[PDB]
């Protein structure tokens, strides 16, 4: 049946090509013999055997095989190499987890070419990027690294979600020791910058709210390549951490280690005032720095910004194509 | 890892921007001339120019205006780079030394702000209280011009106004104001500000805002006695001075777009008009005075003057002179007569100075023999169009062959004696249904001609309606004599057919040598084109002969030569054909996973892909089994202008973002991971838009090369003009060149002071990066141009490594000796 | 889509172990063995509950696939453990499990993982994997006694007393085949119905619908009281034939 993975081969993949470098493994491009349908295959290599099946692939296939979701990307089968004849043991082949293939990624999209972002586009991309995460939210998951690689894009301007390796439950009522270095430091919220260690979802709000002030400038916020001066770079714009905005923040391991530069004010609207207001709002409270008082995905998705977003009409990202081939 | 050098053999020759005033002394009349990075200083005599100064600077010139501040005796000059590095500047002359003095400097980069549409403005209060900067939507930053901001501090006021076409500080009012057009979505409006250094806010501005043109696309500031300002459009010329309101549209000026001004009269009542067919118009203020003793403009008026260059900037000079700063075709001097001669034209030549114009592709071919070497480039477009033969005589000798149409491709046939070139015209709908070209041109005055007959696109389905006076381009490949330049053969492509690129081989076991040709159907509801053309002719006793044609599903963006097979690549695809014993083209393999195959190069069974958005790629073709195979890929994402290899590891890239780079081969193959990721050992900021990638020399090196440090010759040419070179060094004469850079520009005083270290680093919107595994060669060649005291002050406590001797210090006239060595390679 | 765990009664005389000439006893013996020493173990690691249970599961799927003759079950527990800690977040080296084994095990036993203990285990995986077709999120009857009881109001310890003796049931419960019999809501009704009605106590009376004699129908749609009859049997016969008796 369609369930019985991990005994389907590889052989029924033909490999179109090496699309990134993953964390556990490659990952390729590759057509179905059978239906003709482009898929993507993240490798799984467990001949390294150090612990065995590593556990960032294992979060993925957990989590994926629950969630399912519009913008949540959906991995379809798991595949195997050749295995060896009658030994269970001199196997040494790999496994490979079939997703469905996305066009581009939007780092790709970004960093290379300009790709233009109307108020409209912003709108159906945010909207379906938080409406994903609410479903994520809802079940009680946290993606622990949104950065703008794993936010993937078809041309149709679908979004989906991708890279669930870090992702964990999250229970409200019994608090949980965590890793504390989670999120990419660009993209990486105040709370885990001071070493909260037991965080919250708000987490992800606040890197998806970089991303939204970045798709309004095709530039990141917050560039920085230490823990300490992102923090600074964020206070220069969010206003410093202190209890007058953050009761608990005395209660992290580094608010007095930690210390910006001044003890500065906001400043958020003013440097984005070219921003619309229905956008600038949604800004405000994603990032704002107390994770009890940033907003939820919920919330956002009740916001006068994309309140009233009727998802059918896709409206898809400005491609150059053809113009852009030749200035 | 990978080391290389980079040198400037041609300068940016296109013209960027030009102003006029008493920069140099309060008495002479100064012509200032921008170029890519390069100032060049002029004074107006009655003849023409007489040069007297030229700097380089480090960063591309965005702003650059005249000003002179109460208290000065002689104008001062503003300048932006941009990567936003503003700064003031003085010229000075002690008798025979000529110096220029950064009087205040900064970067006025802002942590946030999206960069506008229509790039970075910068206009200065005729009062210079102020400069204005346009740098992000939604944002105006001002630059007090106060005697204490030797920084350039600056603050920016909320603009409303997002999307903001054009502005200019407005002459003729009680406080600093800003007359501006911009674009919501009710169309395009007119609005002005009045600007408060003391609140650091707008206030509202003196006269009505109204609603323009769609296509309005500059403003002129009219000085006294009219005030007010004009806005020239695509159809009509406005202008606006409180409630006053005038408006022609007169029918000439719809034919062509304007896109240059300037003032004649500095009352106003005159001022030139250019568009993008070259023409040159005189815009007339008519006066009339009234009983007030005030004056009034009575109404506007278009003369048509005659044809220059396709100028992106004009300035009167004096007299009837005028110069013309073009940055498609060359630039000039061009005397206005009162008079028109016998054909009507108002204005006539004085002089030329040479542009390359924008290098779309060039070849490197010994014409004569010699083992020199000639460049035989494609520079220019439209009507300004040509080749240009160039070979090192010191100077660079520079024969111009005018085409007066674009050229797109060249590639060299020696079998034929012959040059093949693709070429694309303009022709406008007319009224037969058909088109009718604005000029003849080189596809037209050819001197046999012939048109594809294909059938192959002969069933369309759907068709396409066509409206009067609409462009389209008609492609050509022509045939062109090596000796002559003559145009021997035009071949037209079938209707909305492009040419894109262009080959001159043998196949398989044919001895026949052929003209091969890609081409593309573009039309204009098509955002990536579905339909294409590999063509093979062959140019045999005065006529081209099509020899077969194989349709493809894309467009065929590059083709190249591979052990006797055609590797060709069709938008993501990249495909290797064979040739038959039956003159066709037979496919044998094919590579699927590309976003856009822009770019192709090969050596030996290895072939580099060039990306649009996916940065290099490096494919291998297996003969042992008949396809492709993946060797590694850059992860790190670019927009790629060209591509080439510098030798079985490194790989050479340009950025559309003026950067460029090389990856290589990991070379620690432990783990397949490894193996696959080519990595970016070099990065550096050119500065200049590269196109094509070249291997060749045109220095004489047919015995005559003794010996180089430098190994390798990659010839590169840009769209302003500028021809470089790359060249590889050995590890040892890197960090020796590399040392000495940093210990240079300690020493050496920069325009601006500009850092050279930010300067050189990789830019992006999104990144900077310090610039690895490149030397600046025009730095190290400034060595030689530096006095005496500053030459010993930089080779103190120089040490060699890996060398006959292993620690030997340097002395001035040792490092005098290997740069002029380096300086044989151009 | 998702892949069926559930067998009937019936079926289990039909596992390879035993078409392999093992007898029904001796597979629940051995079964009772491989689930007691993967929850000692882990125990003795401080492992949560959840992850022993994990680990259970996927040892009582993997002899519905496979024969005890040719997968010593010491090793299949063990890997079973191994890759519980790692799907339910608690995870353990793999050395770590071998060396807590071999504290329990007796020297006959140890023999089960040959000359190289973690080689024996680690190459294991890849089987357990695909046997249990990559299904690696499992939910146990402890979340639902929970949730159920949380919707009982009334004396305080008389509804302690019923979580902690229908909790007990539970553990016992991962010693036999139920797991591979019935949902673990089912289960967790099923504990809560017998530990009432070893207490005396009148479970409908806690309910919302206290006139609802079944009780247990607003928790698990379609269950008849002969399921809950019979999972009660089973548990209960474990007790009976061993010395320990109910906990009461
Ligand atoms: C020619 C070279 C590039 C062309 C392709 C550009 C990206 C293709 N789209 C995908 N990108 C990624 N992300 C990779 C690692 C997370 C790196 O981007 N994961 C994907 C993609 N489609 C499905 N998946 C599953 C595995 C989640």
């Amino acid at each position: 049946t369609e369930s019985d993975w991990g005994k389907r081969c590889v052989d029924k993949f033909d490999i179109i090509g090496i699309i990134g470098e993953g964390t556990y493994g490659q990952v390729y491009k590759a057509k179905d013999k059978d239906t003709g349908e482009l898929v993507a295959l993240k490798k799984v290599r467990l001949d390294n055997e150090k612990e065995g099946f590593p556990i960032t692939a294992i979060r993925e296939i957990k989590i994926l095989r629950q969630l399912i979701h519009r913008s949540v990307v959906n991995m379809k089968e798991i595949v195997t190499d050749k295995q060896d004849a009658l030994d269970f043991k001199k196997d040494k082949g790999a496994f490979y987890l079939v997703f469905e293939y996305m066009d581009h990624d939007l780092m790709g999209l970004l960093e290379s070419g300009l790709v233009h972002f109307s108020e409209d586009h912003i709108k159906s991309f945010m909207k379906q990027l938080m409406e994903g995460l609410e479903y994520c939210h809802k079940k009680n998951f946290l993606h622990r690294d949104i950065k703008c690689s794993n936010i993937l894009l078809n041309n149709s301007g679908q979004i989906k979600l991708a890279d669930f390796g870090l992702a964990r439950l999250y229970n409200s009522e019994e608090s949980r020791p965590y890793t504390n270095k989670v999120i990419t430091l660009w993209y990486r919220p105040p709370e885990l910058l001071l070493g909260e260690e037991r965080y919250t979802p708000a987490i992800d709000v606040w890197s998806c709210g970089c991303i939204l002030g970045e798709l309004f400038t095709k530039k990141p916020i917050f560039q920085a390549n230490l823990e300490l001066a992102q923090l600074e770079l964020i206070s220069r714009l969010c206003g410093s951490p202190c209890p007058a905005v953050w009761p608990d923040v005395i209660r992290l391991p580094y608010f007095n280690t930690m210390k910006p530069k001044k003890q500065y004010r906001r400043r958020l609207r003013e440097e984005f005032s070219f921003i619309p207001s229905a956008a600038l709002d949604l800004l405000d409270h994603m990032l704002t720095l107390d994770p009890s008082k940033r907003c939820t995905a919920e919330q956002t998705l009740q916001s006068d910004f994309l309140k009233d977003v009727e998802l059918s009409k896709m409206a898809p990202p400005d491609l150059p194509h053809w113009q852009d081939c030749h200035e | 890892m990978s080391y290389n050098y980079v040198v400037t053999a041609q300068k940016p020759t296109a013209v960027n921007g030009c102003v006029t005033g008493h920069f140099t002394s309060a008495e002479d009349l100064n012509l200032l001339i921008a170029k890519n990075t390069r100032l060049e200083i002029y004074v107006v005599t009655a003849e023409g120019l007489r040069p007297v100064k030229e700097v380089g600077m480090y960063g591309k010139i965005a702003v650059m205006e005249l000003f002179r501040p109460k208290g000065e005796s002689k104008d001062l000059l503003f300048i932006l780079t941009a990567k936003y590095n503003a700064c003031i500047l003085e010229y000075k002359q002690s008798g025979e030394s000529i110096d220029i003095i950064t009087r205040a400097h900064g970067n006025v980069q802002d942590r946030i702000g999206r960069p506008s549409e229509t790039g970075i403005i910068g206009i200065i209060d005729p009062e210079c209280r102020m400069i204005g900067l346009r740098l992000y939507d939604g944002l105006f930053k001002v630059i007090p011009l106060d005697r204490d901001n030797k920084e350039l501090k600056a603050f920016n006021i909320r603009l409303e106004e997002l999307h903001v076409i054009d502005v200019k500080f407005l002459y003729g009012c009680q406080a600093p104001t800003i007359c501006f057009v911009y674009q919501d979505p009710q169309g395009r409006h007119v609005k002005t500000y009045e600007v408060s250094l003391r609140e650091k806010e707008f206030n509202k501005g003196p006269w009505k805002q109204e609603n323009v043109e769609a296509e309005a696309s500059m403003v002129i500031a009219v000085p006294e006695p009219f005030g007010g300002a004009i806005i020239i459009g695509q159809e009509s010329i406005t202008y606006h001075n409180g409630d006053k309101y005038l408006a022609i549209a007169p029918p000439i000026i719809k034919q062509s777009t304007i896109v240059c001004h300037n003032r004649v009269d500095p009352n106003g009542s005159r001022y030139l008009l250019g568009d993008m067919e070259g023409r040159l118009f005189m815009l007339l203020l008519e006066k009339e005075e009234q009983m007030d003793g005030t004056v009034t403009l009575k109404d506007l008026r278009v003369e048509l003057l005659g044809e220059t260059s396709i100028a992106e900037c004009l300035t009167y000079l004096d007299n009837g002179v005028v110069f013309v700063g073009s940055r498609l075709g060359d630039s000039q001097l061009v005397k206005l007569n009162v008079d028109s001669n016998e054909q009507g034209s108002y204005v006539v030549a004085m002089e030329t100075f040479t542009n390359l114009g924008p290098i779309v592709d060039m070849c490197v071919v010994d014409l004569e023999r010699q083992g020199q070497g000639q460049l035989v480039t494609c520079s220019g477009a439209f009507k300004e169009g040509s080749l240009r033969i160039i070979r090192n005589g010191q100077k660079l000798h520079i024969r111009t062959v005018p085409l007066y149409e674009s050229p797109r491709k060249i590639c060299y046939q020696e079998v034929s004696q012959c040059f093949g070139v693709l070429s694309s015209r303009i022709e406008v709908q007319d009224t037969s249904g058909g088109t009718t070209a604005l000029r003849p041109s080189a596809s037209t005055q050819a001197l046999s001609s012939s048109v594809s007959s294909s059938k192959l696109f002969s069933s369309s389905t759907a068709p396409h309606e066509t409206s009067f006076g609409e462009e389209v381009e008609v492609h050509n490949l022509l045939i062109i004599d090596q000796h002559t330049f003559e145009v021997l053969h035009a071949h037209q492509f079938l209707q909305n057919e492009y040419a894109l690129s262009l080959v001159s081989c043998k196949l398989g076991k044919d001895p026949n040598t052929y003209f091969i040709v890609g081409t593309a159907m573009v039309y204009p509801e098509e955002a990536e084109p579905k339909q294409g053309r590999i063509v093979v002719f062959q140019y045999s006793d005065g006529k081209l002969q099509t020899v077969a044609e194989k349709e493809v599903k894309g467009a065929v963006y590059s083709m190249v030569e591979f052990n006797g097979k055609l590797l060709a690549s069709i938008n993501s695809t990249v495909r290797l054909y064979e040739w038959t014993t039956e003159k066709e083209l037979r496919t044998e393999c094919n590579h699927y996973n590309n976003i856009m195959a822009l770019y192709l190069k090969t050596k030996g069974d290895f072939i580099l892909v060039g990306d649009l958005m996916r940065s290099v790629l490096l494919l291998a073709y297996k003969p042992m089994e008949g396809n492709f195979e993946e060797i590694a890929r850059d992860f790190n994402p670019n927009w790629m202008s060209a591509v080439e290899i510098l030798d079985d590891d490194n790989f050479l890239g340009a950025e559309n973002a003026f950067n460029l780079f090389v990856c290589q081969k990991d070379s620690a193959a432990t783990t397949d991971e490894e193996r696959q990721h080519l990595q970016e050992v070099g990065l550096f900021h050119l500065g200049e838009f590269v196109n094509v990638f070249c291997h060749g020399s045109l220095v004489m090196q047919n015995l005559g090369e003794t010996s180089t440090p430098t190994q390798g010759s990659v010839l590169f040419g840009t769209v302003n003009g500028m021809i470089g070179l790359v060249t590889s060094l050995s590890e040892s004469w890197y960090n020796l060149l590399l040392d000495m850079q940093n210990r240079l520009n300690k020493v050496i005083k920069s325009v601006g002071k500009i850092e050279h270290s930010f300067w050189r680093s990789f830019h992006t919107e999104r990144k900077t990066e310090p610039a690895t595994g490149f030397i600046d060669g025009d730095l190290i060649e400034s060595f030689l141009d530096i006095s005496r005291p500053k030459m010993q002050e930089v080779v103190a406590n120089l040490q060699y490594d890996d060398g006959s001797g292993m620690k030997r210090e340097a002395t001035a006239d040792d490092l005098i000796k290997v740069v002029e060595e380096l300086t044989r390679i151009h | 889509t998702k892949p069926c765990w559930y067998w009937d009664k019936k079926d289990l005389a039909h596992t390879p172990s035993q078409l392999e000439g093992l007898d029904p006893a001796t597979e629940a013996r051995y079964r009772r063995e491989g689930a007691r020493f993967i929850f000692d173990v882990g125990t003795r690691l401080g492992l949560h509950y959840d992850t022993l249970a994990t680990g259970i599961i996927y040892f009582h799927r993997f002899y519905m696939f496979h024969s005890f003759k040719q997968f010593p079950r010491y090793v299949t527990g063990a890997c079973c453990l191994f890759l519980a800690g790692k799907v339910e977040e608690t995870p353990k080296k793999c050395k770590d499990i071998i060396k807590t084994a071999r504290s329990l095990l007796n020297d006959v036993q140890f023999g089960q993982f040959g000359d190289d203990p973690k080689e024996e285990v680690m190459v294991l995986e890849r089987i357990l994997l695909q046997t249990i077709k990559f299904d690696l999120q499992v939910e146990h009857p402890y979340q639902f006694l929970l949730k159920y009881a949380k919707q009982l109001k009334g004396d305080k310890n008389k509804i302690q007393k019923l979580v902690q003796m229908a909790w007990t049931f539970v553990n016992d419960s991962l010693c036999t085949t139920l797991s591979l019999q019935w949902e673990p809501e089912i289960i967790a009704v099923a504990v809560m119905y017998l530990a009432g009605r070893l207490c005396k106590f009148e479970i409908q009376e806690w309910t919302s619908k206290p006139m609802y004699r079944r009780w247990w129908e607003q928790f698990v749609q379609d269950v008849p009281v002969d399921v809950l009859e019979d999972i009660c049997h089973q548990i209960l016969d474990l007790y009976s034939q061993g010395k320990q008796q109910m906990p009461h």
